[PDB]
């Protein structure tokens, strides 16, 4: 959803703005949703200073719109298994974000008013950047425990040569004692077992028959342990090649298998441990982090309408969302009526590419301060 | 008036340093590296290696361990500290810590 | 329809069972899981010598280099496309002369590159690539001077054409070397893909497809390397080729992009990109767009086996087998420096 | 010294195989390195260091931007170059160390 902040520049009285702008305007048509977005009446620094914020708040503004919705986007990779109703899971607080931010306000507890401007916002920032590194080392963490479990899925996918064997490999067939006597494992394709009764027991000169068992069948692939003298070994290395096999070599591994198998459940505990914390700390977080969004906006709102009008102050603007396909005709209207609360006479009809120097246009422009938030 | 960096080794080995910023052809046109081809010698690659350790402005040297021990009696004879020479391994044949130039100094090292 | 299989053969027909006896040839799946067990490059050789390849490396002396086994491998395939080359007639021979315009188009840009910088050209012919090799001597004893070189070029080697995009000898002072290169390689692949329709029939429907891969995958590619240099907008907008299916709009999109994530957006309308561009994770550790552009490349390669007459098979061979040589480096690579641990990015071919 | 060796001996090892990558997707690009030499884009200053009276010679790390091998990955190599070169600029910084 989108929502639209509008000046509302007093004319000689608040009442005699805010009304117009909401009742007669909505009484003339449907076109929008109208409410006051209750800006606070912050203490005024000096025009020099109130034109440093000016390039202050309108960097600081992309730059919360990232932080924010990166908080909402590791959030949803977070929460992908339940991520839907993503509404719910970001909201800062209230029932629904539409209601939430139809009542929004100034919050002295978080900051207070009395301080200037220039301290509010870097204190904002300061938020915002710790989000944005907390993010990078918590969701960067919870990320690496993610992609240790895909390297486990990696452990258990593909054949059995990139598969660890571990519990599938029979321990009951193999030789202990094994300073004389040593066992292999390079056998793989169904297509050559047509006679592996007799291969595993001839394979080699003096294969033992029968411990050379079948230790896993696939519908592809048949695994099969042999045994041999500790000389011979490589005589059945090469006969599997000649046999058409490839190696699949389990070197006794069973302590190994069982501190592999700790491991892999530390990590499947280990996932469920993380996780609540991280959707509890995301979502208590994205609601601070957007409160900083829309206090930004509101210092955003209250600079450029200070700039605009001049002192005293007599900014009490209004939040519209716009009705279905109503757009065209609402900003027709609404230029129409803020012709002369706004002067006609500079910029409107076109402008030039101000590339050249500090600073360079990249918004819109109209007869009158428009913001906007992107829910 | 800044030092350069010198470089002898494979020809991967100068591809890779060149691509890191060491290489410049001088006033001369004469780099400031050599591939060791296998054309070129021993009297050829310790010419070279002679050459950068003169050269004021070379500053630090790279050779790779097999070439420096082909270059060794020149090795021998470098005894002043600026010219910076770092044996270092390779995809041709590994380092190894024994017999390095500088190392000669320490006797402590087990 | 144009009936190809009446009229093929009567010229092409020795050639065309060659190159698909030469194709049965390559390397398996199976084959490369042999070669990634290997401990030394000894061994690969042994296990090597099985395959089609057999006692191509047997002469080489005993301390093998990757270097050595690569320069094997492409004297190997220059051998045998220079034989194809050697046996075949006017149109396929045109063709092949199209396949080896590629490996000139480098060889060229060796020379020029070896000249701005003053060099004997007798030092930079030895660097050049055996199957696009400049026999003519007009491009011999050129004094390191570009007037020379450029006018011996445009006299004396097929890409006297592709030079036309550019205009002079001072173009190859200016412009860099890189810009140089892929121009030339714009002009060529345009050129091949008219040459390919013209032929028509099943080359055409074969490898039309190949090469608008091809120009796709440049555009890709180029943009997404040209971020971060001095090249601009306007003067990349020229590299693109425009064959491949981006070509309207596609292609200025492009030029109009400013980042990855935007080359992707690009990429998102195609659903044979968009697979390329979701399956290359790009971060460490895994595949880049590289990798999954040399796999379906590979397997557009692969498919031009599927028609039967037409010349497509020999450009599908010539590029299925400089992967698989690439693919036998990467392995003796991964052998000697002992880095197991990523043996398997080989792309496998059938 | 010897710990930074024992780094290097690995350091440049993974320089090596990231060249070697390089190399698979790009094909044989020395000779071009090689030729377009122009000016270094890393040069050193002799910087001073102090142990008791004694003075130690000690190298800084510097960069001109120079990089004339820009665009040599444009149509093939890109990242498998770019990664290349970062991976022997972390190798010239722990030589530069070493020296």
């Amino acid at each position: 959803t989108e929502f639209w902040l509008i000046s509302a520049p007093g004319e000689k009285t608040c009442q005699q703005t805010w009304e117009k702008l909401h009742a007669a305007t909505t009484k003339n048509n449907n076109l929008a949703v109208s409410s006051k977005f209750n800006i606070p009446d912050l203490k005024v620094g000096t025009l020099d200073v109130l034109v440093g914020l000016s390039d202050e708040l309108a960097k600081l503004d992309a730059f919360v719109e990232g932080v924010v919705k990166k908080v909402a986007q590791y959030m949803a990779d977070v929460l992908e298994d339940s991520k839907d109703k993503v509404q719910e899971n970001l909201l800062a607080s209230g029932v629904d974000l539409v209601t939430y931010i139809t009542r929004f306000q100034w919050d002295m507890a978080k900051y207070p008013i009395k301080q200037s401007l220039k301290n509010i916002s870097e204190i904002i920032a300061k938020g915002v950047t710790q989000i944005d590194n907390d993010l990078k080392s918590r969701a960067s963490a919870y990320n690496n425990l993610k992609g240790n479990l895909q390297n486990l899925e990696r452990k258990n996918a593909g054949s059995l040569l990139t598969r660890s064997l571990a519990e599938i490999v029979k321990k009951d067939d193999f030789v202990l004692d094994s300073e004389y006597l040593v066992t292999l494992l390079v056998v793989v394709p169904k297509l050559n077992h047509n006679d592996w009764i007799k291969q595993y027991e001839t394979l080699a000169e003096m294969v033992v028959p029968r411990s050379s068992n079948v230790l896993s069948e696939d519908q592809d692939s048949y695994l099969c342990n042999v045994t041999l003298f500790k000389k011979a070994v490589d005589d059945f290395r090469h006969k599997a090649r000649e046999n058409k096999f490839i190696v699949r070599d389990f070197q006794y591994n069973e302590e190994e298998m069982r501190a592999d198998k700790e491991e892999m459940n530390r990590l499947s505990t280990d996932k469920k441990k993380q996780f609540g914390p991280l959707v509890r700390w995301l979502k208590v977080n994205f609601s601070e982090a957007f409160i900083a969004w829309i206090h930004i906006k509101a210092l955003r709102v209250f600079v450029e309408s200070v700039l605009r009008y001049g002192l005293p102050v007599n900014f009490q603007a209004m939040l519209l969302q716009p009705n279905k396909k109503s757009v065209k005709k609402l900003r027709e209207v609404l230029h129409e009526l803020y012709k002369h609360l706004d002067s006609s006479a500079a910029a409107i009809i076109d402008a030039p590419m101000d590339i050249p120097g500090l600073n360079l246009s990249q918004q819109e422009y109209y007869p009158y301060v428009y913001y906007k938030i992107d829910c | 008036r800044g030092k350069l960096i010198a470089v002898i080794g494979d020809e991967d080995t100068v591809t890779g340093f060149l691509l890191g910023g060491i290489g410049e052809l001088n006033k001369n046109r004469h780099p400031n590296f050599l591939v060791v081809e296998k054309d070129t010698t021993i009297n050829e690659i310790e010419d070279t290696f002679r050459q950068f350790l003169n050269r004021d402005d070379i500053g630090i040297i790279l050779i790779n361990q097999y070439i420096a021990e082909m270059v060794r009696h020149a090795l021998d004879a470098h005894q002043r500290s600026i010219p910076a020479v770092l044996e270092i391994p390779s995809k041709e044949h590994p380092y190894d810590a024994a017999k390095d130039s500088i190392l000669r100094r320490a006797k402590g090292m087990f | 329809s144009f009936f190809p299989e009446l009229y093929f053969n009567v010229d092409n027909g020795y050639l065309e069972g060659l190159v698909r006896g030469l194709k049965a040839g390559v390397l398996s799946q199976a084959d490369y899981l042999n070669l990634v067990q290997c401990e030394t490059l000894e061994d690969l050789k042994l296990h090597l010598q099985s395959t089609d390849y057999g006692n191509f490396l047997a002469n080489e002396a005993s301390p093998l280099t990757v270097s050595v086994i690569d320069d094997k491998l492409k004297e190997k395939m220059v051998v045998e496309f220079r034989h194809m080359r050697n046996h075949a007639y006017e149109p396929l021979a045109s063709f092949l002369d199209f396949i080896t315009y590629s490996y000139m188009i480098d060889n060229v840009i060796l020379l020029i590159t070896g000249t701005l910088h003053q060099r004997s050209i007798a030092e930079l012919v030895p660097k050049c690539h055996p199957l696009g090799s400049f026999e003519q001597m007009e491009a011999v004893n050129i004094a390191q001077t570009p007037a020379e070189l450029y006018n011996a070029i445009l006299v004396d080697t097929p890409l006297a054409a592709f030079f036309q995009d550019c205009i002079s000898e001072q173009d190859l002072d200016e412009m860099n070397i890189e810009i140089i290169r892929n121009t030339l390689y714009k002009a060529y692949l345009e050129s091949f893909y008219k040459f390919c329709t013209l032929l028509g029939g099943t080359t055409a429907d074969a490898m039309c497809p190949i090469l608008e891969f091809e120009a796709d995958r440049r555009a890709f590619i180029i943009t997404i390397n040209s971020f971060g240099t001095e090249l601009s907008k306007e003067d990349r907008a020229k590299l693109f080729p425009h064959c491949g299916r981006l070509y309207p709009e596609g292609l200025a999109q492009l030029a109009r992009a400013d980042d990855y994530e935007q080359v992707k957006n690009v990429a998102d309308y195609y659903p044979e990109y968009k697979l390329l561009f979701e399956g290359a994770g790009s971060n460490p550790g895994d595949k880049t767009l590289e990798d999954r552009f040399f796999e379906h490349e590979v397997k557009l390669n692969k498919l031009a086996f599927l028609n039967q007459f037409h010349f497509g098979v020999f450009y599908a061979f010539v590029k299925l087998k400089e992967q698989e040589c690439r693919n036998i480096v990467w392995i003796a690579e991964c052998i000697a420096q002992r880095h197991r641990a990523k043996i398997d990015n080989y792309i496998p071919i059938f | 010294i010897i710990e930074t060796k024992m780094l290097m001996g690995e350091v440049m090892r993974e320089a090596a195989f990231s060249l070697a990558e390089a190399k698979f997707t790009a094909g044989d690009f020395s000779t071009t390195v090689i030729q377009n030499v122009n000016k270094a884009q890393v040069k050193i200053r002799a910087k001073k260091d102090n142990v008791a009276g004694v003075t130690l010679p000690v190298f800084e790390h510097y960069h001109e931007g120079t990089d004339s091998y820009e665009l040599t990955g444009l149509a093939r190599g890109g990242e498998q170059l770019a990664k290349l070169k970062r991976n022997y600029a972390k190798a010239v910084e722990l030589l530069v160390e070493l020296a």
